[PDB]
RNA sequence: UGAGUAGCGAAAGACGGGUGAGAAUCCCGUCCACCGAUUGACUAAGGUUUCCAGAGGAAGGCUCGUCCGCUCUGGGUUAGU
RNA sequence: ACCGAUAGUGAACCAGUACCGUGAGGGAAAGGUGAAAAGCACCCCGGAAGGGGAGUGAAAUAGAACCUGAAACCGUGUGCU
């Protein structure tokens, strides 16, 4: 059970600046730690993945008329490595 | 011909833009952009803009010259409001009435 | 220190005769820019 | 004369001698009416010492004309004080008094304020 | 000057929490008219 | 209606230049001036995306407004101590 | 031989909702284009809003506050005084 961990890529201006050192970025799945997270790069992509940070957010508040909604809330997974790469588009 | 046109909800109060009108009715077209922008006040610079509009749809839509053109009616009448309030002293509040209006200006020969 | 009674739609009118405004000069349009 | 413009004694002595300074630089300024029917006279003052210039009128030549003010025209550098007694001076050694003139144009937008020019002539 | 409501988080969940209305059967009722008239946050 | 009346919340600003359909009130620059065991700099409660960058000017701002803690759009909180 | 949008239910629509209160608990407002979207291509004034022509339609003084459209209140014109 790997693919249900990690979802999807995040690429802004700080994760395309990060590629200059080989620091990817992916959007985790809540419930989930830093170890789970480590040996699944690591078995999906055969890089030897090294040390790994993580973060949370919040709800932000969209609203664009009789919608007072709040939205989901994510929880980043800032990762990095040292031998190796993947290219991902 | 008579041509017109009108601005609508011009957020500005009927009592302060009539005023202004008076100094512009029954006269001619070129004596009116004149003594509007000699005027300091704020409604001149949008009956100004509404003259205009009469006298560059009497040129292309029914053809009469600006050379003698005058003014023949000009009013203002109320329109929608819109109600906010102040505080004061104790806990009481107090009322206000921001107000708009209409302007319409009539072009003729004679 | 307080209205008894209520204006009526004349004295209110009445009272308007000299509350307009005036017009500038008039030198040939140009300004009288002294 | 006798104006105080709604600013107490210690506010219109240091209005009145910047007015007479940034003039100078630039010999054209935009003003209210009331203000330069008061510089017609403190600059108007301010020349005549610049004509004897002796050492005795530098020294109340600088008692309101204002703080050195580190110039820089065509590839140069002044101070309003070494450009007083040099240049303005010298167009008017032949002339009496009078070398302002005053110009209206029109009022302004927001306060409704009569709107005026000055110049040097 | 001095109003009252000088906030808190412990002591607004310590007195109105859920799990002191469950601890207390006057409590229990409150819930239980609250289910019933039909709104869409319950005492937290 | 009262009525274009009472009021617009303690306090030093002036000129020049630039962008704009449009400037006392916005951006850059000069001098002057005030608070100063505070109108300084850090932290907690509590508040909960108000923070940042491009845009925007119907409403809100006790005036104006090309500007904003306001309106659209996309993005920003990284721990063996 | 019941109501027909101030009525009938607290709620015909976003309703036990926004909003008021430390809390228990209290409480609203707000329906209708046309048979048919055929929802005004194009030209002109203006920075935009809005208006004038053209054109759809049986009628646009039925143009999204759109079925009808009283009264208070606010105005332009002039037959006698
Ligand atoms: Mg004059
Ligand atoms: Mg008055
Ligand atoms: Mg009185
Ligand atoms: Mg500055
Ligand atoms: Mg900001
Ligand atoms: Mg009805
Ligand atoms: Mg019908």
């Amino acid at each position: 059970e790997a693919r249900d961990i990690l979802k999807r890529p995040v690429i802004t201006e700080k994760s395309s600046e990060a590629m200059a050192e080989d620091k990817y970025t992916f959007d985790v799945d809540t419930r989930v730690n830093k170890t789970q997270v480590k040996m699944a790069v690591e078995e999906i992509f055969n890089v030897k993945v090294a040390s790994v940070n993580i973060m949370n957010y919040k709800p932000k508040k969209k609203r664009m008329g009789r919608y007072q909604g709040y939205t989901n809330k994510r929880r980043k997974a800032i990762v990095t490595l040292k031998e190796g790469s993947i290219d991902l588009f | 011909m008579e041509a017109k046109a009108v601005a609508r909800t011009i957020r500005i109060a009927p009592r302060k833009v009539r005023l202004v009108l008076d100094l512009i009715r029954g006269k001619n077209a070129a004596e009116a952009i004149a003594i509007l922008k000699l005027t300091n006040k704020a409604s001149s610079p949008v009956i100004e803009k509404v003259l205009m509009s009469a006298l560059a749809n009497a040129e292309h839509n029914y053809d009469m010259n600006t050379d003698e053109l005058v003014v023949k009616e000009a009013y203002a009448n109320e329109g929608p409001t819109l109600k906010r309030f102040r505080p004061r002293a104790q806990g009481r509040a107090s009322a206000i009435n921001k107000r708009t209006s209409h302007i319409t200006i009539v072009v003729s020969d004679g | 220190a307080v209205p008894k009674r209520r204006t009526s739609k004349t004295r209110k009118n009445k009272r308007r005769t000299h509350f307009k405004i005036s017009v500038p000069g008039m030198t040939e349009e140009y300004k009288l820019s002294h | 004369g006798y104006r105080k413009l709604g600013r107490t004694s210690d506010q219109r002595k240091a209005m009145l001698r910047d007015l007479a300074t940034s003039l100078i630089i630039s010999e054209r300024i935009e003003t209210t009416e009331a203000r330069a029917k008061e510089v017609r006279s403190v600059v108007e003052k301010l020349i005549t010492l610049g004509k004897k210039g002796d050492l005795a009128s530098r020294r109340n030549a600088a008692k309101t004309l204002r703080n050195v003010e580190i110039l820089n025209e065509d590839e140069t550098t002044q101070t309003a004080l070494q450009k007083l007694f040099g240049e303005i001076a010298e167009r008017y050694t032949e002339r009496q008094g009078g070398y302002t003139r005053i110009l209206k144009q029109g009022p302004r937008r927001g306060d409704g304020a009569e709107s005026v020019i000055i110049e040097l002539v | 000057v001095k109003r009252t409501y000088q906030p808190n988080k412990r002591k607004h969940s310590k007195v109105h929490g859920f799990r002191k209305r469950m601890s207390t059967k006057n409590g229990r009722k409150v819930l239980a008219r609250r289910r019933r008239k039909g709104r869409k946050v319950l005492s937290a």
